[PDB]
RNA sequence: GUUUGGUUCUAUCUAGGACCAUGAUUAAUAGGGACGGUCGGGGGCAUCAGUAUUCAAUUGUCAGAGGUGAAAUUCUUGGAUUUAUUGAAGACUAACUACUGCGAAAGCAUUUGCCAAGGACGUUUUCAUUAAUCAAGAACGUAGGGAUCGGGUGGUGUUUUUUUAAU
């Protein structure tokens, strides 16, 4: 379980990370626009199923 | 004192982004009025709303005039009825607690400044004379 | 020195260059 | 320190106050926003002074606040 | 810009008559007003607290306690001072406290809530000269630079953190 741990660990904050920086720089849309991101968010995902949920 | 205050542009017509007619916001502006709203709250709502600079360049004429035109006139200026409104409130908190003599200065004070403005009135003669605040 | 102690895009503006601010012909 | 009091630098009249310029103007831009419930656009000014509301799905726009209003972070906008 | 009233004239669509609800440009780095995030030991009313001070109760042990330059007066074996556990009473808000904050001025420092008000800023919102100055009266009692407080804009590092809201 400790290389478990390592492995899990060790893909899982590289993929967060890449979420995270991909989220703070999507700067174009396809049309002109500016994606407001907010600070410190971490995922698209994350916010798009928070601007769900605030309907 | 100090300066905040607007700074309307040096253009005077429509920004030419605009993408919308000048009748609807006639009709949008008599909409929001016959929903019963005070024209600066008009006025903001429509730099909001839609993308207006202030209705004297977007339509022919200011707020005022272009209700007076659609029947929806005030009896009474904003100014002086918000001013009317601030000095009842202020009266009612001081007969709840009469032992505020800030609140006391400061109704003398509003009483000054809308017998002022009531003075102006009266000689410009724009309400009915004999108005002389109850 | 300050404001370019903090700012990452802020040419070294020559003393030689400071005071033109436009020219017909701009460059060849 | 020692200018033309006539039209002076760009860089310098961006510098100083908006009332203070030879021909004082605006500052704040209309920029227009696509809501993120229905994907139409509006226009919004940037000192916004009120919680604008989208007419497809009048979720939120921009909570006001003193100066420039923040876009409520899921909204994707242009300046014009 | 009426709600209706009534007339005729085409092959159910139309034409022509009357009544009934509206007042000159600009927007001063002149002025007052809206609106917004705020802002303050500004005010009024409640409410919460602190350890002091005094008094009272109950414990404990024994000759002094007080007070001053010395004394003295006073209190004290019915236990003064001191100690501990409490309880009550009113007043005040130690340090934080600064060349800082507010109010028209005198003045204003515990918390929390209510009631209104005010200032600055922000503003492509409105009104259009509404301004200033003071007897009488009224309420209350020369130019430059650095730093800081409040607000706003931009930058882009650490504090921050992430789908709960806030900013
Ligand atoms: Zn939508």
């Amino acid at each position: 379980l400790k290389e478990d741990i390592h492995t899990h660990m060790a893909i899982f904050e590289q993929r967060e990370a890449q979420a995270q920086e991909d989220v703070q720089s999507s700067i174009v849309d396809e049309d002109g626009f500016t994606l407001v991101v907010g600070k410190n968010t971490k995922s698209l995902n994350s916010i798009r199923k928070k601007i769900l949920n605030k309907n | 004192k100090g300066i905040s205050s607007s700074a309307i542009p040096y253009s005077r017509n429509a920004p030419a982004w605009f993408k919308l007619s000048s009748e609807s916001v006639i009709e949008q502006i008599v909409k929001y009025a016959r929903k019963g709203l005070t024209p600066s709250q008009i006025g903001v709502l429509l730099r909001d709303a839609h993308g207006v600079t202030q209705a004297r360049v977007i339509t022919g004429n200011k707020i005022m005039r272009i209700l007076k035109s659609n029947g929806l006139a005030p009896e009474i200026p904003e100014d002086l009825y918000y001013l009317i409104k601030k000095a009842v409130s202020v009266r009612k908190h001081l007969e709840r607690n009469r032992k505020d003599k800030d609140a006391k200065f400061r109704l003398i004070l509003i009483e000054s400044r809308i017998h002022r403005l009531a003075r102006y009135y009266r000689t410009v003669a724009v309400l009915p004379p004999n108005w002389k605040y109850e | 020195a300050n404001e370019r102690r903090t700012r990452k895009d802020m040419p070294y503006i020559s003393e030689r260059k400071k005071q033109i601010v436009g020219t017909v012909h701009k460059y060849e | 320190l020692v200018q033309d009091l006539l039209h002076p630098t760009a860089a310098s009249e961006a510098r100083k106050h908006k009332l203070k310029t030879l021909v004082q103007g605006p500052r704040s831009y209309f920029l227009d926003v696509k809501c993120p419930g229905c994907l139409n656009i509006t226009t919004v000014f940037s000192h916004a002074q009120t919680a604008v509301t989208c007419e497809s799905c009048s979720t939120i726009l921009c909570t006001p606040t003193g100066g420039k209003a923040k876009l409520s972070e899921g909204t994707s906008f242009r300046r014009k």
